[PDB]
C-alpha cells in the first residue's frame, strides 16, 4: 500500500524502537546492510510499508531518531541493529533535555521541530503515496512528551488527512527513577486526547508486575522490558505486515475500533508470557490461548478485563493451526459471560490469522483491545497527580518557565471529564 | 441480438466478476484463444452470445465491460492474469486509496475524484453499443468505495439514460465474515438512495451461501475462492436465459414486469437446490423432478427467511438439457401439496418454465462438477422482510448511542440523514407487511 514514516523520541522509544526494529527486520529477514535474507516472496509482499529501497534496490527504513541527550546517537549506534538507520535522521540537540517540560515543549527544540518537519517532508515526498505516521514515546519526563507532542501537533496541522498513532509508556511508583512524572503525564494527555486519533498504553506499572511476579525477574533493567515491547508491538504490526482476511489497515483500525471521537485508549496483551529464554518452553495450544487472550496477568495495562466492558474488541493470530477451531473457541468465549462484550456494538470480535510464526514460539497471539477498562490506568494518574497537586511542588521549575497554573487545572479537569466519560459510556444498555 | 452493459464495482465485485466471467466464456467454449465455433472472424455472432462481447479484427469479443477499484488489490490480480488480456485493453479502472469501511469516502471525498473518469469510461464504451436493455452491476455493502461509488455511480447513470433499466445482484452482509462493523450503517446509507433509481435487485446472503458451503460442499474454510465460486454457479443460473440462447425470461424489461408487484419493492429471493458434492464420482441419482420436489425447503434460498410465512407474486425458472416439460406440469400438480406455497388473490398467478438445452459448462476442477438437470426459483417473495427486520433491529441496537457517527460525520454528510433513511426503510418493511 503507501508509505508510513516512524517516530522514535526519549530514552525508551529511542533504544525500544532499536529493538523492535530488530525484531521485524529479523522476522522479515533482510540483510543489516540489505542482502535479501527473506526465504519467500511473501515476507516482501508488504515490507515497502516500513522499509525503502536504497540507490541500488536495497532496503533502507524509513524512521526518525529524535531526541535531546546527545547520548542517545551512541548507545543506539551500540545495539544490534543500530547502523542501519539513515545517517541523516539523527537529529540531536546537544545542551541535554532533562525531564522538564516548556525547556523543550516551549523554550527550545521549538527551534528545532522545524528541522525535523522539514527532514520528515523531504522523506515523505518520494513515499509514492503517504499513509500516516508511526510515534513511539514515553509519556514520562521531557522528550518523549515535550518534542514528541509538539511534533504532533506540527504534523496535524501539516496533515489533516493521514492517521496518526502513538504508542505510549506509562511510568509508576514501581519503576520509577524521577519524580516529576504525573506532571508530565496530565501535561501529556491535555494534548494527546484532542490531537491524536488512537493510542497504545503500554503500562510499565503491570509489566514489571509481570517481569517480578510470574515472569520471576527481582532484578528487571532496560533489558527485559525491551523484549516484552518489542515482541508486542511486533505482533500489532504484523496484521498489517501480513495479508488477511482481517487487512485492518491505518484508516480501517480506527473507524472498526473507536466508538467515540475521544475514548481510544487501548489495551494491548500478549498470551504466551515470555522471558528473553533460550528456549520457548512451554507449549501454548489454541484453545489455552484463547482462554488466555484475556488473561489479566497477560495485559500490558493496569486493569481488570473481568471489571471491564470491551468496547470493540481485535484479535491476530499466528503459525500453522487450524483455523475453524479457533473460531468455535471465539463464540464460546462471547457466549459464557455476555456482558464482557459490550451490549452496544454486536459482534465487537474480530479474527484473523497470519501464516508465518513469530521468531521464538510455535504458536501464539497478539491482543489488541479496547475496553472502558483502560481507565484504571487514568485514574491512578489523577490520584498521583491530585495528591501531588493538594500542595504545591517543584511547580515553580514549570512556571518559571513561562507555564501558569491555569493550565494544570484545564489539563485535570480534563481527565477527569474523560474518565467519567468512560464510566457512563460503560453503564448505559 | 440484444446487447448489454456489466460492471463490477470494489474488490468484492471484482471478485465475483471473475469467478463468474470464466464461467460465461468457458460456457460457450472462448478460451482466451478459443475460435469460438460460430464466428465469422469479424464481429462473427449476435447469437445471445455476443449479446455480451464485442468484436475487434482479430475478433476477440472483449467483454464490454470494467472492474472499479480505487484500492489495488485484486485488480493488479488481473493484470498480471490472462483475463485482463480477455477484456477490453484499457476499459477497466485502477485507482490509489479507498475510503475503507466509510459510505462517505466514497461518496464525498474520494468517490467523486474519479467518478467521472468512470462514467467518461461508461459513456464512450456504451455508445459502442446499440440494443442494451439496462445495466448489471455488481457491488456489495462494506465501505465508501464498495457502496457509495455505487450510489453515486447509480445516480449519474439513471439521470444520463432515461430510458434504460438496471439490475442489481448485490451481498448482504453476514457476521460470520466481519470485516468491519460499519457496514450495517453502509448498507442503509445506501438502499435509502438506491430504490430510487434502482429498479430490480438481487441479494444473496454470503451467511445463507456460508451455511451452504460449510455444510453441503465438503470445505471447511470458507476461502474467497469456495463461496465465489458458488456463487457464480448462482449468477450463471439466474443469467441463463437471457445469455444463453432464446427461451422465457427474455430480457431485463421482462425480468422486472415478471417480478415487480410495484415500483418500490424489487427484491426477488433466488433459490438453488439442486447441488453436488465436488468433483468426488459418484454419490447418488437424480432425476428433472426431485430437484423441485426439494426446492421447497426454507434452507434452500439464497437469503435466512420463512417462504411458508409469505405469499408470492411470480416465479419463473429454467431448466437445462433433458427436456420432458410434461414431469414438469406433473410438478407443477405435485406443488398443490400448498405445504409451503400461497398466493394473492387479485393478481393472477404464473408458473412460468422456459427451457435452455445446455448441460451445466463449469470450471475445469473446482469445488463442483458435472450433473444432468437443474431449476432455479426466482420468487420474488414478501417474505425477505425478514432480512430487512433483523438489519434494522442491528442498526438500532447500534444507533441508540451515536456509535461512529463522527466518521461519518465529519466526512461531509449530517448527521440526521440516520433518522430519515431509517423511517425509509420502516416504510418499507410496513409495505411488506401490509401486501396480503
Ligand atoms: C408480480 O406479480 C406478477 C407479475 C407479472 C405477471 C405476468 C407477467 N407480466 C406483465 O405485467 C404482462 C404485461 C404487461 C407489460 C407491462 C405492464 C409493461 O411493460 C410493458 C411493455 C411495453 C412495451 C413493450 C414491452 C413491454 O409487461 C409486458 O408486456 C411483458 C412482455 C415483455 C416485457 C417481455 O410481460 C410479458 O408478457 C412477459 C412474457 C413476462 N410476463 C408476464 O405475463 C404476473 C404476476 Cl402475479
Ligand atoms: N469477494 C468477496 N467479497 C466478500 C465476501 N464476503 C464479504 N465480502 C465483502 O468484500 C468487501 C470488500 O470490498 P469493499 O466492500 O469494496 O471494501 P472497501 O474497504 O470499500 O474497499 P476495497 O477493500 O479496496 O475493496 C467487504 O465489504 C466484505 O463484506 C465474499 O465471499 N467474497
Ligand atoms: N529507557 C526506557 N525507559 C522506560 C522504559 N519503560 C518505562 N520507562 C520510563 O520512561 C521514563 C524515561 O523518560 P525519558 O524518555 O528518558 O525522558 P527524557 O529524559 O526527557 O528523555 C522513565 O520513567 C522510565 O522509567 C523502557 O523500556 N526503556
Amino acid at each position: 500500500m503507501r508509505e508510513i514514516v516512524h517516530i522514535q523520541a526519549g530514552q525508551c522509544g529511542n533504544q525500544i524502537g532499536a529493538k523492535f526494529w530488530e525484531v521485524i527486520s529479523d522476522e522479515h529477514g533482510i540483510d543489516p546492510s540489505g542482502n535479501y535474507v527473506g526465504d519467500s516472496d511473501l515476507q516482501l509482499e508488504r515490507i515497502s510499508v516500513y522499509y525503502n529501497e536504497a540507490s541500488s534496490h536495497k532496503y533502507v527504513p524509513r524512521a526518525i531518531l529524535v531526541d535531546l541527550e546527545p547520548g542517545t546517537m551512541d548507545s543506539v549506534r551500540s545495539g544490534a541493529f543500530g547502523h542501519l538507520f539513515r545517517p541523516d535522521n539523527f537529529i540531536f540537540g546537544q545542551s541535554g533535555a532533562g525531564n522538564n517540560w516548556a525547556k523543550g515543549h516551549y523554550t527550545e527544540g521549538a527551534e528545532l521541530v522545524d528541522s525535523v518537519l522539514d527532514v520528515v517532508r523531504k522523506e515523505c515526498e518520494n513515499c509514492d503515496c503517504l499513509q500516516g505516521f508511526q510515534l513511539t514515546h514515553s509519556l514520562g519526563g521531557g522528550t518523549g512528551s515535550g518534542m514528541g507532542t509538539l511534533l504532533i501537533s506540527k504534523v496535524r496541522e501539516e496533515y489533516p488527512d493521514r492517521i496518526m498513532n502513538t504508542f505510549s509508556v506509562v511510568p509508576s511508583p514501581k519503576v520509577s527513577d524521577t519524580v516529576v512524572e504525573p506532571y508530565n503525564a496530565t501535561l501529556s494527555i491535555h494534548q494527546l486526547v484532542e490531537n491524536t486519533d488512537e493510542t497504545y498504553c503500554i503500562d510499565n506499572e503491570a509489566l514489571y508486575d509481570i517481569c517480578f511476579r510470574t515472569l520471576k525477574l527481582a532484578t528487571p533493567t532496560y533489558g527485559d522490558l525491551n523484549h516484552l515491547v518489542s515482541a508486542t508491538m511486533s505482533g500489532v504490526t504484523t496484521s498489517l505486515r501480513f495479508p488477511g482476511q482481517l487487512n485492518a489497515d491505518l484508516r480501517k483500525l480506527a473507524v472498526n475500533m473507536v466508538p467515540f471521537p475521544r475514548l481510544h485508549f487501548f489495551m494491548p496483551g500478549f498470551a504466551p508470557l515470555t522471558a528473553r529464554g533460550s528456549q520457548q518452553y512451554r507449549a501454548l495450544t489454541v484453545p489455552e490461548l484463547t482462554q488466555q487472550m484475556f488473561d489479566a496477568k497477560n495485559m500490558m495495562a493496569a486493569c481488570d478485563p473481568r471489571h471491564g466492558r470491551y468496547l470493540t474488541v481485535a484479535t491476530v493470530f499466528r503459525g500453522r493451526m487450524s483455523m475453524k477451531e479457533v473460531d468455535e473457541q471465539m463464540l464460546a468465549i462471547q457466549s459464557k459471560n455476555s456482558s464482557y462484550f459490550v451490549e452496544w456494538i454486536p459482534n465487537n470480535v474480530k479474527v484473523a490469522v497470519c501464516d508465518i510464526p513469530p521468531r521464538g514460539l510455535k504458536m501464539s497471539s497478539t491482543f489488541i483491545g479496547n475496553s472502558t477498562a483502560i481507565q484504571e490506568l487514568f485514574k491512578r494518574i489523577s490520584e498521583q497527580f491530585t495528591a501531588m497537586f493538594r500542595r504545591k511542588a517543584f511547580l515553580h521549575w514549570y512556571t518559571g518557565e513561562g507555564m501558569d497554573e491555569m493550565e494544570f487545572t484545564e489539563a485535570e479537569s480534563n481527565m477527569n471529564d474523560l474518565v467519567s466519560e468512560y464510566q457512563q459510556y460503560q453503564d448505559a444498555t | 441480438m440484444r446487447e448489454c452493459i456489466s460492471i463490477h464495482v470494489g474488490q468484492a465485485g471484482v471478485q465475483i466478476g471473475n469467478a463468474c466471467w470464466e464461467l460465461y466464456c468457458l460456457e460457450h467454449g472462448i478460451q482466451p484463444d478459443g475460435q469460438m465455433p460460430s464466428d465469422k472472424t469479424i464481429g462473427g455472432g449476435d447469437d445471445s452470445f455476443n449479446t455480451f462481447f464485442s468484436e475487434t479484427g482479430a475478433g476477440k469479443h472483449v467483454p464490454r465491460a470494467v472492474f472499479v477499484d480505487l484500492e489495488p488489490t485484486v485488480i493488479d490480480e488481473v493484470r498480471t492474469g490472462t483475463y485482463r488480456q480477455l477484456f477490453h485493453p484499457e476499459q477497466l479502472i485502477t485507482g490509489k486509496e479507498d475510503a475503507a469501511n466509510n459510505y462517505a469516502r466514497g461518496h464525498y471525498t474520494i468517490g467523486k475524484e474519479i467518478i467521472d473518469l468512470v462514467l467518461d469510461r461508461i459513456r464512450k464504451l456504451a455508445d459502442q453499443c446499440t440494443g442494451l436493455q439496462g445495466f448489471l452491476v455488481f457491488h456489495s455493502f462494506g465501505g465508501g468505495t464498495g457502496s457509495g461509488f455505487t450510489s453515486l455511480l447509480m445516480e449519474r447513470l439513471s439521470v444520463d439514460y432515461g430510458k434504460k433499466s438496471k439490475l442489481e445482484f448485490s451481498i448482504y452482509p453476514a457476521p460470520q465474515v466481519s470485516t468491519a462493523v460499519v457496514e450495517p450503517y453502509n448498507s442503509i446509507l445506501t438502499t435509502h438512495t438506491t430504490l430510487e433509481h434502482s429498479d430490480c435487485a438481487f441479494m444473496v446472503d454470503n451467511e445463507a451461501i456460508y451455511d451452504i458451503c460449510r455444510r453441503n460442499l465438503d470445505i471447511e474454510r470458507p476461502t474467497y475462492t469456495n463461496l465465489n465460486r458458488l456463487i457464480s454457479q448462482i449468477v450463471s443460473s439466474i443469467t441463463a436465459s437471457l445469455r444463453f440462447d432464446g427461451a422465457l425470461n427474455v430480457d431485463l424489461t421482462e425480468f422486472q414486469t415478471n417480478l415487480v408487484p410495484y415500483p418500490r419493492i424489487h427484491f426477488p429471493l433466488a433459490t438453488y437446490a439442486p447441488v453436488i458434492s465436488a468433483e468426488k464420482a459418484y454419490h447418488e441419482q437424480l432425476s428433472v423432478a426431485e430437484i423441485t420436489n426439494a426446492c421447497f425447503e426454507p434452507a434452500n434460498q439464497m437469503v435466512k427467511c420463512d417462504p411458508r410465512h409469505g405469499k408470492y407474486m411470480a416465479c419463473c425458472l429454467l431448466y437445462r438439457g433433458d427436456v420432458v416439460p410434461k414431469d414438469v406440469n406433473a410438478a407443477i400438480a405435485t406443488i398443490k401439496t400448498k405445504r409451503s406455497i400461497q398466493f394473492v388473490d387479485w393478481c393472477p398467478t404464473g408458473f412460468k418454465v422456459g427451457i435452455n438445452y445446455q448441460p451445466p459448462t463449469v470450471v475445469p476442477g473446482g469445488d463442483l462438477a458435472k450433473v444432468q438437470r437443474a431449476v432455479c426459483m426466482l420468487s420474488n417473495t414478501t417474505a425477505i422482510a425478514e432480512a430487512w427486520a433483523r438489519l434494522d433491529h442491528k442498526f438500532d441496537l447500534m444507533y441508540a448511542k451515536r456509535a461512529f457517527v463522527h466518521w461519518y460525520v465529519g466526512e461531509g454528510m449530517e448527521e440526521g440523514e440516520f433518522s430519515e433513511a431509517r423511517e425509509d426503510m420502516a416504510a418499507l418493511e410496513k409495505d411488506y407487511e401490509e401486501v396480503g
